[PDB]
């Protein structure tokens, strides 16, 4: 299924 | 977006956390309100599948 | 029908009266909660035009 | 704008 998350925490 | 149309449960029009698209009627919602990840394979909203949520 | 997105700002997922739809994300509203009737030439919602309902 | 009524009540 198609999802997304415009904010996403990295580790970078 | 504002191409995109949130169309959650909750009923708060937030972009917020991950977020998954309904197959037919493309709606986003969110994952957590909706008991759902990442994982499934197919998606339709409660409103395309009715039932408890 | 299924493929028609109701998004009004009552939350209310029901298809009743006089309704309009969003000329650029397509939802339908209610028009008595929105403030419009058929005579507009245009219509935005709430969410692609910001403003106190 | 793009409207409909699908219940609409009629005169006939
Ligand atoms: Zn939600
Ligand atoms: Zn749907
Ligand atoms: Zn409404
Ligand atoms: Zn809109």
């Amino acid at each position: 299924a198609r999802t997304k998350q415009t904010a996403r925490k990295s580790t970078g | 977006g504002p191409l995109d149309v949130i169309r959650c449960i909750c009923g708060l029009y937030k972009d917020e956390g991950l977020m998954i698209q309904c197959d037919k009627c493309m709606v986003w919602q969110h994952c957590d309100c909706m008991g759902v990840n990442s994982d499934v394979e197919h998606y339709l909203c409660e409103q395309c599948d009715p039932r408890p949520v």
